[PDB]
């Protein structure tokens, strides 16, 4: 069951060559694309990510776009680079200016159809294709506003395939440019239709995080890139290796999502940890499962007790005492059942991987659809109408075709979305 | 209390102990279950792809 | 952190548990449809047991026995003592009694009460209060449904001052390990107006239940005799004491009922675990010999009491079970040996 | 002699069915290879084993069996496993992509791509019958195949197939071994669907046998393994009357005779004893009184309910070993004494005995001890009500919110066959109590 991924822009692209560098090795695939591994149960699921090629070779079922050269430049002469799969690299030249209509309306919409032509041709080549990813920000112009073009086209050709996103939701606290927040309301429109499940991962929760447990005092993007890529394996970790039981994405989507649109998951990582330094004692399942809990560790910077559960996943990973997690579990639960909705009888499920991930002999990854997302959206729309109520910088988008109604519509769906949210926090 | 039926074989045996006594549709209906479901589908993909024309025709205009 | 849940509002008894729970800073009250409780108060009707029990990793105790209403439902309480052998037809300190169904064992009660109109005995009976079969059988066809028909103790034993009449209320706690703890304060509940040989139509005097009193408090704060009184007045006019005249026979009559049924409801090896909280309500006559009317399956408790019974209710029956971080019961417990 | 034909869908059907034919292959003496020395009807036979085996003139003895699954990967791991001989591949029957825990998406969207291929397949084998009985069908309540297809396959069985029987051996869903949410919708569903298509069908708890590994198993968090064959040790308790020499339950008409008065009450409870642990190293055997009393603890039975609390429409003991029927009679008056046993009025109070005298077969590298006499019991109490009243709730809230219900629209559901399956729920839920009150 393939799993056909795309990444998207400056963001996307850096952080999804992160996830390919992380899973190659956990793998064991090296920069050449060749196996050196010491375990069968490291291949036994690769078909998932990686094409086997001429001289036993693994390339990478990714699809690397881009509106501007520099990034994806920078990604073939990086760590893994040459793993990929050249005629996969497809990109422009004028860029996106951190503008959603110049990535969905007119330089996105020249360059989709050759994305796409790559698309269908690493399709065709699954014997059995089970979904798409995609990995792209929602504060740029093309992972935004191309990314969910892609993502509108692609539900067009392959209408019943599972999309699923990791999405970099902005913040002012990390952030570029002022229309960033126009830039995520238009884009998140679109994925609450044309998406399964969007992993929303808020870029000040991970500057928080590196500042104030990794006590990195001026974090990098790359420091920020190290906890999405440590979630972007726990999450896929069940998929990507044999274990207690194999569910296909549309499987996993099903028993996570009850209702179409509020699939926007909280992820979190349990230990928290930063490049380099060493972690040398090993957590034990309490602590893993109260930190993976805590909200200083989730990637959405949402208070998870300001909302309810409608669904957890929860996946360890090393050599531990299933019954040990077991009993953890159920304990976070029957403490703090008031945050799980009584509705949904068991919500909360659990999966365990033996192969521990590099340098952890343990770690526990959070998957949480929680009602407090909405906090998330209510920042945005903010910021959104903040700007708006004066027109500002709006002449950016009104100069590729777009109107006034086109922003009053998207400010109008993601005040729904909040609405939802707030429907089920009740209930 | 009452042993009956007792029945002996070299596999085995059996009876029964009383202690006291007492005081579909058609497959034509099945086709078209199913089809009116298949069809109750398509409609719903229709209403999806047609969804996406318009989307699509309102890139052409901006 | 112990968890609770409440679905009995009109519960006296459990809504004063529900505060000594609060009150100890380890447990906590989750709301009605919460299924993740350790403990549940559940409601009096139809409570769902079958759903008790299946939440992995959840020890649940609830505070009612499946199945205790055959002993708590007059028709059903009849049927139980003549037709356990260890409660046996001929039991001795059951009064006389039949079903009867609205138009069975009317005929039965027709001989068994014929050589007692025409065997020269005396001859009372109730439900109405008469002496002639026909006033009842009238008035049961008349109500509705089934009643029990049941003897008339024309002697019981009279409280002077007062020529009076009264029942004993003894509050009786099962727990989970099927112990039989019998709360050491019972009550009286009794009459103020002095008992009536001949007119058994009004009924203030021959009916002693504290609302259907409601000359009442002169003799006693609430028509309530509590057993230090109790206990001194048959010593003063009696010469004996309560122990030995009545209380043995309490005991006996607990114990009996309890171990009667103790098969059909113990939760030993269940999946799910019950306590109870009974009421006896006795009736001591003249030779002093009591007599069980009916078992409350939800009873109330007095009002000096509450306080004392509630917190031993917390200390054996759910604490024993959800331990956290002298006795006021008398346990009930005999094997004499043949 | 009659044959049966057995159907096995979906995960837990077909890994239950696995370890079935694996023990039965042990009971019988027949190997891997298919091969069954001590038959000399070589290339034929009407002995009772026939009624599940099939031969071929080279001595094969081929199970009557077939494989459905919508997804090939455990069904593959038949086709390579030891007894990848013994069936042949046109008993196995696999699609390419499941049902995902849909419901709708096994019966209506996935189903009927692939019934008629099923239908043919099982329609090849009844072929090879003399007179053929009917069918035992293996599944779970809570996947989107067992519940989705299996009800589909049984409607059309009934059609193709009305004179001849069904039976089922259904697995209950239990949150402690699933990472399901939607499985009380499935189980519903399936339910109204195949109640009027099934004439008796044994219900299995996955917590119930979960924690009976736990007890008596001393294993810390059992796996399927460890289910699957203490499940097939009562399935082939169940079966044995079929498959040996005898005179109770002989044919699947006798098993709705002795077990379903009432054609819709027709989930019989089992409960088994004795179960011991392998690695128990020192082990007293238990009497035929200890192990007939332990038929009436709770904690050994199949579904975790209080029969204390409704009434038996019938009874049957099935046991294996060392038994004889004058201890057997014995050890049933004690326990009238002591136990609350009562029956509906219109139905007699007694229990139907068989007795195997050979003692249950256990697989070599297993959980289970060898036992000296063992037995499995068969009652139709209206306490296994409970189970269905567990499960209703649990649809009930998740329904009142209608979550997850767009996933069974989305592959052609209407949201009315909810409320008609809930409402069917409801009705066998008073059923159940007007008989037991
Ligand atoms: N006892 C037992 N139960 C199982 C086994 N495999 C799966 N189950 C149960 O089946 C339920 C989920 O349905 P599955 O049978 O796995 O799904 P399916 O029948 O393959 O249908 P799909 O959803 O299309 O895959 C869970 O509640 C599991 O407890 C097994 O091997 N033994
Ligand atoms: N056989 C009998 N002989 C004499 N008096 C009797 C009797 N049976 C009942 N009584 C009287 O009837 C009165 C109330 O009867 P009963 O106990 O049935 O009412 P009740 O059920 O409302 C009490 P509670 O309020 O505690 O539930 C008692 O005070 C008792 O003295
Ligand atoms: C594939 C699978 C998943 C995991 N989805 C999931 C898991 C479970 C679940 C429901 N859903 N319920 C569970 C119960 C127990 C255990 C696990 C689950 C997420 C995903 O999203 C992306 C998107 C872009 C990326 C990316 C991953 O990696 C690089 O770029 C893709
Ligand atoms: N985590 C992370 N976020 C980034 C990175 N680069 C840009 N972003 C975020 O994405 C937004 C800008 O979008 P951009 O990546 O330029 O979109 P693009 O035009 O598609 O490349 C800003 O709000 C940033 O916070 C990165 O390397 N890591
Ligand atoms: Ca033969
Ligand atoms: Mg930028
Ligand atoms: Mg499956």
């Amino acid at each position: 069951r393939e799993i056909v991924h795309i990444q998207a822009g400056q963001c996307g692209n850096q952080i999804g060559a992160k996830f390919w560098e992380v899973i190659s090795d956990e793998h064991g695939i090296d920069p050449t694309g060749s196996y050196h591994g010491d375990s069968d149960l490291q291949l036994e699921r690769i078909n998932v990510y990686y094409n086997e090629a001429a001289g036993n070779k693994y390339v990478p079922r990714a699809i690397l776009v881009d509106l501007e050269p520099g990034t994806m430049d920078s990604v073939r002469s990086g760590p893994f680079g040459q793993i990929f799969r050249p005629d996969n690299f497809v990109f422009g030249q004028s860029g996106a200016g951190n503008n959603w209509a110049k990535g969905h309306y007119t330089e996105g919409a020249e360059l989709v159809d050759s994305v796409l032509d790559v698309v269908r041709k690493e399709s065709e080549s699954c014997d059995c294709l089970q979904g798409f990813q995609l990995t792209h920000s929602l504060g740029g112009g093309t992972g935004s506003g191309m990314g969910t073009l892609l993502i509108s086209k692609i539900r067009e050709e392959y209408p019943d395939r599972i999309m699923n996103t990791f999405s970099v939701v902005p913040s002012p606290k990390v952030s570029d440019t002022v229309v960033e927040p126009y830039n995520a309301t238009l884009s998140v429109h679109q994925l609450v239709e044309n998406t399964d499940e969007t992993y929303c991962i808020d870029n000040e929760a991970l500057y928080d995080i590196c500042f104030r447990t990794l006590k990195l005092t001026t974090p990098t993007y790359g420091d920020l890139n190290h906890l999405v890529s440590a979630t972007m394996s726990g999450v896929t970790t069940c998929l990507r290796f044999p274990g207690q039981l194999n569910a296909d994405l549309r499987k996993l989507a099903v028993n996570m999502v009850p209702f179409p649109r509020l699939h926007f998951f909280m992820p979190g990582f349990a230990p928290l940890t930063s490049r380099g330094s060493q972690q040398y004692r090993a957590l034990t399942v309490p602590e893993l499962t109260q930190q993976m809990f805590d909200a200083k560790n989730m990637m959405a910077a949402c208070d998870p007790r300001h909302g309810r559960y409608l669904t957890v996943a929860a996946v360890f990973r090393g050599r531990m005492s299933m019954k040990e997690v077991d009993e953890q579990m159920l304990n976070v639960q029957n403490k703090n059942s008031s945050y799980f909705v009584e509705w949904i009888p068991n919500n909360v499920k659990t999966a365990v991987c033996d192969i521990p991930p590099r340098g952890l002999k343990m770690s526990a990854t959070f998957i949480g659809n929680s009602t407090a997302i909405q906090e998330l959206f209510k920042r945005i729309s903010e910021q959104f109408t903040a700007m708006f109520r004066r027109k500002a910088f709006l002449h950016w988008y009104t100069g590729e075709g777009m109107d006034e109604m086109e922003f009053t519509e998207a400010e109008s769906n993601m005040n729904d979305l909040v609405s939802e949210y707030q429907q089920y926090q009740d209930a | 209390m009452e042993v009956i039926e007792l029945n002996k074989c070299t596999s085995g045996q059996s009876f029964e102990v009383i202690l006291k006594p007492p005081s579909d549709p058609s497959l034509e209906e099945i086709q078209k279950k199913l089809e009116a479901a298949e069809e109750r589908r398509k409609y719903q993909e229709a209403e999806l792809l047609k969804h996406l024309a318009e989307k699509r025709e309102h890139e052409r205009e901006v | 952190m112990y968890t609770f849940v409440v679905r009995d509002e009109n519960s006296s008894v459990y809504a004063e548990v529900s505060r000594l729970l609060l009150a100890t800073g380890q447990w906590k009250r989750l709301r009605k449809d919460n299924p993740r409780f350790n403990l549940m108060l559940g409601e009096r009707n139809r409570l769902p047991f079958g759903r008790l029990g299946h939440e992995p990793g959840l020890v649940q105790l609830v505070n009612y026995y499946r199945g205790a209403d055959k002993l708590c439902r007059k028709a059903s309480l009849v049927k139980l003592i003549k037709t356990s052998p260890e409660l046996s037809e001929s039991c001795t300190w059951f009064p006389e009694s039949y079903v009867i169904y609205p138009t069975d064992e009317r005929e039965v009660f027709l001989a068994a009460y014929n050589r007692r109109r025409e065997g020269r005995e005396g001859n009372v009976w109730i439900a109405l209060i008469s002496s002639e079969a026909s006033e009842l059988l009238d008035f049961i066809d008349e109500q509705g449904q089934v009643h029990v028909i049941q003897k008339y103790l024309e002697k019981p034993l009279l409280l002077e001052p007062g020529h009076r009449k009264f029942d004993i209320r003894s509050w009786v706690l099962v727990d989970h390990l099927y112990n039989i703890y019998l709360y050491r304060e019972g009550v009286l509940r009794t009459s103020s107006e002095p008992y009536n040989s001949a007119n058994f139509q009004d009924k203030t005097c021959h009916l002693t239940n504290h609302c259907i009193q409601k000359n009442y408090g002169r003799y006693e704060e609430g028509n309530e005799m509590f057993f230090e009184e109790f206990n001194q007045y048959l010593m003063d006019a009696l010469n004996t004491t309560l122990e030995n005249s009545i209380l043995l026979q309490i005991k006996h009559i607990i114990r009996s009922c309890l171990m009667c049924i103790e098969p059909a409801i113990s939760t030993k090896h269940l999946h799910y675990q019950s306590f109870q909280l009974f009421g006896f309500d006795f009736m001591v006559d003249e030779e002093l010999k009591v007599w069980l009317i009916e078992v409350n399956g939800a009873p109330a408790c007095a009002q000096k009491l509450y306080a004392e019974l509630c917190q031993g209710i917390v200390d054996v029956a759910i604490s024993s079970v959800f331990p956290l971080a002298t006795s006021i019961f008398i346990k009930l417990h005999h094997h004499h040996h043949h | 002699m009659r044959e049966c034909i057995s159907i096995h869908v979906g995960q837990a059907g077909v890994q239950i069915g696995n370890a079935c034919w694996e023990l039965y292959c042990l009971e019988h003496g027949i190997q891997p290879d298919g091969q069954m020395p001590s038959d000399k009807t070589i290339g034929g036979g009407d002995d009772s084993f026939n009624t599940f085996f099939s031969e071929t003139g080279a001595g094969k003895h081929v199970p009557r069996a077939v494989f459905v699954d919508l997804e090939p990967t455990v069904i593959d791991e038949v086709r390579t496993g030891t007894y990848r001989q013994l069936f042949h591949p046109e008993q196995l029957i696999t699609g390419k992509e499941d049902a995902a825990n849909n419901y709708a998406r096994g019966h209506y969207t996935i189903g009927k791509e692939i019934i008629d291929l099923v239908l043919d397949r099982i329609r090849k084998l009844a072929d090879q019958c003399t007179g053929l009985q009917g069918f035992l069908v293996f599944h779970s309540f809570g996947g989107g195949t067992g519940s989705g297809f299996t009800s589909l396959l049984m409607e059309r069985l009934s059609v193709d197939y009305g004179k001849k029987s069904k039976l089922e051996f259904s697995i209950y869903p239990a949150p402690q071994v699933s990472t399901a949410v939607v499985e009380p919708y499935n189980s519903i569903l399936t339910t109204h669907t195949t109640l009027e298509h099934s004439d008796c069908a044994f219900m299995v708890d996955n917590e119930a046998i979960y924690d009976i590994c736990r007890r008596n198993l001393d294993i810390e968090r059992p796996t399927y393994t460890n289910l699957n064959r203490l499940i097939s040790q009562i399935v082939s308790s169940i079966t044995a009357s079929l498959r040996f020499d005898g005179a109770l339950n002989v044919d699947l008409t006798e098993f709705q005779t002795n077990l379903v008065p009432y054609p819709r009450i027709h989930f019989p409870l089992a409960t088994y004893a004795p179960v011991i642990s392998a690695e128990k190293a020192y082990h007293e055997q238990l009497s035929v009184a200890e192990i007939t009393n332990a038929c009436f603890e709770p904690a050994n039975q199949m579904v975790k309910c209080d029969p204390r609390h409704g009434k038996y429409m019938a009874c049957c003991l099935l046991y294996r070993g060392d038994v004889v029927p004058k201890d057997v009679n014995a050890a049933i008056a004690t326990i009238k004494t002591k136990r609350s046993i009562q029956f509906v009025d219109w139905c007699p109070t007694g229990f139907k005995v068989g007795i195997n005298y050979q003692p249950p077969t256990v697989v070599p590298g297993g959980d289970l001890a060898k036992v000296q006499r063992a037995v499995c019991m068969l009652s139709n109490t209206t306490a296994i009500a409970e189970a269905w009243a567990r499960l209703d709730h649990k649809f009930d809230l998740m329904y009142a919110k209608r979550a997850f219900v767009h996933w069974y629209v989305g592959e052609g559901m209407e949201e009315g066959e909810f409320s008609e399956a809930r409402e069917d729920m409801a009705a066998l839920e008073k059923d159940y109590e007007e008989v037991g009150v």
